[PDB]
């Protein structure tokens, strides 16, 4: 409702590499850009777009490989 | 009719990055072998001469910062202790078809547009601007701080076409100074070969060095750069100056700056000085804004007012809109 | 979020190519800075990115080949 | 974050040049300090850097055309 | 009506690096080839003679034992065995346009400072400074350490047009004191040259040179370098002298410094001799600060007084204020 | 870190001037010596520094013009 | 380190005299000999120890001044 959303799933067609889907206003702001192929590069992606598509607030949402890299202070705001 | 929105002109006048080589007078005609100068690094220890914060700091306690020194670190560049002339060398073009839009997105206004800018080519071509173009090439503009001490300048200006020179001029930039503009034949033909490419007759490509004399061993002045990703904790050096590859050298913008300033028109001249062409002509080292929205003698409402609603106005505002015309830049909507 | 966030990610418009993005309270002070064309000097401008803009704490993200470079006690502070 | 941090990195303003970053005990000792106009004069002044600073031990960060002239961390990390 | 927050003035009095040679007195009329002194290396080997600061018994001792000797390295300049004579050399050029400052974000208080400025040099000329730099060039003040035991010191200016010199100055650095500014006949002319380039009715380049005769074989004192990377290692040079293309230079700066020490109006005795014209008056080697900003005698509270209050202070500090900002520096809020 | 290191850096204060440092083991034994004036004076300095104060291993560190005057990959490593 | 290396170098105690190093298969066999106290002797010093201590491949480093006495074929065997 009032932050962004960003998810980052991996994608099911091959194991070990990662998508990520932004989504602002109720709305797909962002779908399917490719977020590397290890956990890490992942969790760059989501912040990355956190920042930048974030606004004023945002939440980080995903697997759970990928958020072990991101401390639990900056996974929302 | 409306304007459009979305309208990008390009530049004319493109200048390039000009380098600082050092030398010695009367040898000037053989100065293609010069060493550069090269931005040299120092740490200097001085006082602190600042304006000391205290409002809520420590009254007495921590403010003889004082009697204990400070040990900064500073980019400078200098002359060696032989040599006592600066020579900077760039490069300039002259495009032509300055009246026509590279990306519009209406089409009655473009359409209606060109034939307000043909009807002022063809009543005036384009000899005024030309003539403070080369006025502002003839003496030494581009050379800043550089200029200011110095006994005598000198202006080399070629024009190279396929390859090796075809016409050279020779200026005493001392003589032709700042604020009048002032006749002379060579300055009418350089005005004239400027106005040649401005129209689109021909391909102007000219060679520009300027030497200048300010002593032995003194300092020189580069471009200071501006760095946007610095980080603000402490231990900076605080000022980094402008090199390209072992070569202390000036910004582009800097002399296409020093080239632009041509506007003698504007509401509270009384003899002042020209200052650059912008819209909303303002000088932010100064903090003065010439040329407000609130007085009608803007760029924007003069050219709406002359292609929309058919309001011719005077020709020295005619001069400033086709020279904003040719600066370019981003208008629309 | 309080530390500073330095992520580096890479260009999927070329590959092999990185860029730095930097958070620094809530507002970002870079954005998409060119990085190396090899994971050691983006390795080595993350870590720069960190020295400054990272005063109190931060916290440093990325691939795994980028951060192969750093030791696991230097990412997070 | 107890060894003596060099970082060494390309300037984007002119390609060529270098300029190292040295920071020890969370205290940025040496900041965008010249290195050179070639691999090689980076790798001396990070080589360098890492002798005088930092007494115990270090890391040294860089470019991979830098750290091809450092023999294979077996002198990059201490 | 607020002082602006970015102000910023340049600095007028440029010097050069002194270069260094030794020679043989009375060959100083001949003077133009004299070979340069060279810094060279060497390692001494002497005592441990300094405060134990730790403990008697440390365990982790932070130094050695007094029984034991230490070895360490050092820079040192010296005269040839057969030179007795010491000659410095460098250049000054003064520029003019003291008040006009380079940045200012406000518009109405450059305006009133150019008008405070103008009345000022209006009121009474560019006299006063100009004999104290005159004063501080004819006794040589700038030769620093190598002034001290010299049996005699001569000092030559020159002003230098186009070409050659064109007028000559010779003084006897021993009669004029380092205390007293008393008046001559060359010196007032000296004085006059100096005030019209400061003014801005010409163009001003001098060239200075000094001889010290200090023996022959003795060691002479070059300035001395601060280096901010070099750092926390066992085994350093401590000792590095400054030097450009082998031959041993003082600093410009430290120049500036010899030639800029003309206030003796600061609040305590001034009958002890003048310092250097700097915001809050401080001598750091000395480690004191003359001027503090308790009650209204540093620049600051003095330069927003006459602007914004109009209170204009008595002569010597006008003086003061306007020698500070021929010096030069950051002036924001 | 076994062999013992070598550099040569070009001060920033006046160009054209080199600096030699040599680290036997975990120890400087030279810090900041006059190599030269060209880069000729700079090479042998490295090359005399690494004849002496060397185990049967060394490494030399310098920038691309000090560099070309050691032979090739030849004797710039042990 | 093969071929047989013969350095000249200035003394920074006292600036004009140089000394030679010369060093064949691995150990040192002059250490820091005199030579004159200008370059034209130094150059001479350094192609005496160049023709003994070593008959193939010897190596003559020095300084612009030292090593422009000699020609351009006699600086590398």
């Amino acid at each position: 409702s009032r932050p962004t959303v960003v998810t980052v799933t991996e994608t099911p067609r091959n194991p070990g590499s990662y998508e990520v889907n932004v989504e602002r206003d109720g709305k797909m702001v962002v779908g399917r850009a490719r977020a590397g192929s290890d956990p890490g590069a992942a969790a760059a992606k989501a912040m990355q777009m956190a920042m930048e598509w974030g606004s004023p607030n945002y939440v980080i949402l995903g697997s759970n490989k990928v958020l072990a890299f991101i401390p639990e202070q900056l996974r929302v705001k | 009719l409306s304007t459009a929105s979305v309208l990008a002109f390009e530049r004319k006048l493109d200048p390039s990055d000009a380098l600082m080589s050092a030398g010695a007078w009367a040898q000037r005609d053989a100065s293609q072998e010069w060493p550069a100068v090269t931005v040299r690094e120092k740490s200097v220890r001085g006082t602190i001469s600042n304006r000391l914060k205290t409002k809520d700091r420590d009254p007495a306690k921590l403010d003889a910062s004082i009697q204990s020194p400070n040990l900064q670190t500073v980019d400078v560049a200098n002359l060696p202790s032989d040599a006592d002339t600066l020579k900077v060398r760039f490069t300039l073009r002259v495009l032509g078809g300055a009246g026509t839009p590279s990306a519009c997105n209406d089409a009655a206004y473009r359409d209606k547009l060109l034939q307000t800018v043909a009807t002022y080519v063809n009543e005036q071509g384009f000899a005024e601007l030309a003539r403070r173009y080369a006025h502002n090439l003839a003496n030494a503009r581009f050379l800043w701080r550089n200029r200011v001490g110095a006994e005598a300048v000198e202006v080399r200006i070629n024009h190279i076409r396929q390859g090796e020179v075809a016409r050279t001029w020779r200026f005493d930039a001392l003589a032709i100074g700042l604020r009048d503009f002032k006749a002379d034949a060579e300055l009418d033909a350089l005005a004239e070969l400027i106005a040649s490419g401005l129209s689109g007759s021909g391909h102007v490509l000219l060679e520009v060095v300027a030497f200048a004399r300010i002593g032995d061993g003194q300092e020189v002045f580069p471009s200071q750069e501006l760095i946007l990703d610095k980080g603000d904790k402490k231990g900076q050096k605080s000022k980094t100056l402008y090199s390209v590859r072992d070569a202390a050298a000036i910004h582009s913008q800097k002399i296409g700056n020093a080239l632009r300033t041509i506007d003698t028109w504007y509401p509270d001249e009384d003899g002042l000085g020209p200052i650059a062409v912008e819209p909303y002509g303002s000088v932010t080292s100064q903090g003065k804004a010439y040329r407000q929205p609130k007085q009608k003698l803007d760029f924007y409402t003069l050219l709406d007012n002359w292609v929309l609603r058919d309001e011719a106005p005077a020709v020295e505002q005619q001069h400033y809109v086709i020279a904003n015309l040719i600066r370019g830049g981003v208008f629309g909507e």
